[PDB]
């Protein structure tokens, strides 16, 4: 209740490199929600 | 089945430690909506409430479970509410009185990780 | 890289977002919270330039859309920088009112606010124009409990600035329960200051403290004088007896001495 | 074998001197094929201000000034000798530049 | 406008410099403007 909170605050920047470690990505189209095109069609017709 | 009250107590500790993480959801239609999506990692059951339409349609999903719908049983409902930090705020000095809960779903673990896991394997049995 | 799709149509948007004022937001851009991807797509959207309206409204929208970790590399990639821009850039050295709502607004979820804006703002050049915004930010702002502590925590074992005991004032006047623990580490906060006559002194031993120090020093010394033990309360006394001020340190003696242990 | 023309540009028209002599008499010491100096004519950039910040008395006029010289010294060199010469060069009031295309 | 002193009148618009005159009058040596003739 307190030390799991002050590890992820006194090492923050660590934490945030091991996150970034992790959970990185690259842009997949396929791997978005399903529907993300269709909005995108629908706003660039307007 | 059967509840001690060593599990009743680890699990209050396991709700009053997942509080803090903001990975509690405690209300009833929170409750039934968090089954619904399956984002329900625990689901506990007070087995002292008045009404119990909803308790029997969610005992009608407990005798029938499914693979992610995991279910436990205490004694009191002021006591749930108390350790899911709504019903009373009782430490080493200060007090402040709320009408406790029904029904509180864990959605983030965190510090009870382990806590948890020897939970739902003592429950499985 | 991007597909010249999405490049043309975040292009078409962030060429849209430079003078709204009011109204809805554009339907691409109210989609980025949903998507799994999103630091590559608001790239393109041209972040530095960005309209106040629609600073407020990101913020708005990628706090209460997104997750922690989510919202804390949102305010630490945009909002922190463009905080940190439209003070020094502008002229009076002032801070515009809807990006003063975005600040105030991003603090709704606490940690990500904390681990994305504060602390590497007092880590990477925090003067005394931008604390006295930031701390009067964090004190309209309700917080929990916990995160208070935790961010008062992180304060705690910076090194000694002023502008870290106005952070330290704005989180110490909000009198929340804190764990004993947290009193402990303010406690720690306080051995710092003090002479050691043993051969162990640095920096902060002979320094002068202003008057803000003291004030933080009776904030704690009433808040939290139940919470501490009696060994501590005697370090503190013999922090009160080297380095206690004029008009407030008599005080903080004598509400120190009218605390029990724990 | 590559041609650069390099154009100096400055303000002040002493260390423009200088770096102009220099380049010169370390192209001519060891044997490369060159122009002079080609001296262009000295811009003078005049702007208007008023001699009365407050409204009191009559309107009067001053002008501020400023004096732009430009030079231009053709080489030849190879590859290696331009770029020893770009890193020697670089000294505060001359700006260097070096033109690789003749076209 | 005048990023030194929010000057919001007396500027001067030209290169991109948003200077006021009353700020310039005493920057334009540091610039590199110097009083000649
Ligand atoms: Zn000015």
């Amino acid at each position: 209740q307190y030390d799991q909170i002050i590890n992820g605050y006194e090492n923050y920047e660590e934490e945030l490199e091991e996150d970034e470690e992790q959970n990185y990505q690259p842009f997949d189209m396929s791997a978005e929600r399903s529907d993300f095109e269709s909005m995108l069609d629908d706003f660039l017709d307007n | 089945q059967t509840a001690e009250v060593t599990i009743e107590d680890a699990l209050k500790v396991v709700l009053r430690t997942a509080l803090v993480h903001d990975g509690l959801a405690r209300g009833l239609r929170e409750s039934t909506k968090a089954l619904t999506r399956g984002e329900a990692l625990l689901v506990v059951l007070v087995s002292s409430v008045t009404e119990a339409n909803i308790i029997k349609l969610v005992e009608g999903l407990a005798n029938d479970p499914e693979n992610k719908v995991p279910l436990i049983k205490v004694a009191d409902a002021k006591q749930l509410g108390e350790w899911a930090g709504l019903g009373k705020i009782d430490r080493e000095g200060n007090a402040r009185k709320v009408v406790g809960a029904s029904v509180v779903v864990v959605k983030n673990w965190g510090a009870e990780t382990d806590e948890l896991s020897m939970i739902m394997e003592h429950f499985s049995q | 890289a991007l597909p010249e799709k999405v490049i043309k149509a975040y292009t078409t948007v962030g060429s849209i977002l430079k003078t709204w004022t009011h109204g809805k937001l554009p339907k691409l851009f109210k989609v980025i919270p949903s998507l799994r991807n999103w630091q590559d797509v608001i790239y393109v959207t041209n972040p530095e330039e960005w309209s106040p309206h629609v600073v407020y409204e990101a913020t708005k929208l990628f706090v209460s859309n997104l997750t922690a970790k989510e919202s804390q590399k949102f305010i630490n990639l945009i909002l922190l920088e463009r905080f940190r821009d439209n003070i020094e850039t502008s002229e009076d050295h002032s801070l515009n009112y809807h990006i003063y709502r975005a600040v105030k607004k991003s603090l709704y979820k606490p940690s990500a606010f904390f681990k994305g804006f504060l602390f590497p703002l007092v880590e990477t050049g925090c003067n005394v124009r931008e604390a006295t915004i930031a701390g009067s930010v964090l004190a309209k702002v309700s917080v929990p409990a916990l995160h208070s502590s935790a961010a008062l925590s992180y304060l705690l074992r910076l090194p000694f600035s002023p502008p870290t005991t106005v952070f330290i004032k704005i989180l110490l006047d909000k009198k929340y329960a804190l764990p004993y623990q947290t009193v402990d580490d303010c406690v720690y906060y306080f051995m710092r200051f003090r002479i050691l006559d043993d051969g162990s002194n640095g920096e902060d031993a002979t320094r002068v403290l202003p008057v803000i120090w003291h004030k933080a020093f009776l904030t704690f010394a009433q808040r939290y004088k139940n919470d501490i033990t009696q060994d501590q309360r005697d370090f503190l006394l013999e922090t009160v007896r080297q380095r206690g001020h004029k008009d407030i340190g008599p005080e903080i003696r004598r509400e120190l001495l009218a605390g029990a242990s724990r | 074998i590559i041609k650069i023309r390099i154009t100096l540009t400055s303000t002040k028209v002493k260390q423009l001197e200088n770096v102009s002599s220099n380049i010169v008499k370390n192209a001519e010491q060891h044997n490369l094929v060159k122009k002079g100096p080609v001296r262009l004519p000295t811009k003078v950039l005049k702007i208007s201000t008023r001699k009365t910040p407050n409204g009191e008395g009559s309107k009067t006029w001053e002008t501020y000034e400023m004096r732009i010289h430009k030079r231009y010294i053709d080489l030849e060199a190879p590859v290696q000798i331009v770029k020893r010469i770009t890193q020697i060069t670089i000294e505060p009031g001359v700006d260097v530049e070096v033109v690789v295309a003749s076209n | 406008q005048c990023r030194v002193c929010s000057s919001h009148t007396g500027l001067i618009r030209k290169y991109g410099l948003n200077i006021c005159r009353q700020c310039f009058r005493e920057k334009a040596n540091d610039i590199g403007f110097n009083k000649f003739r």
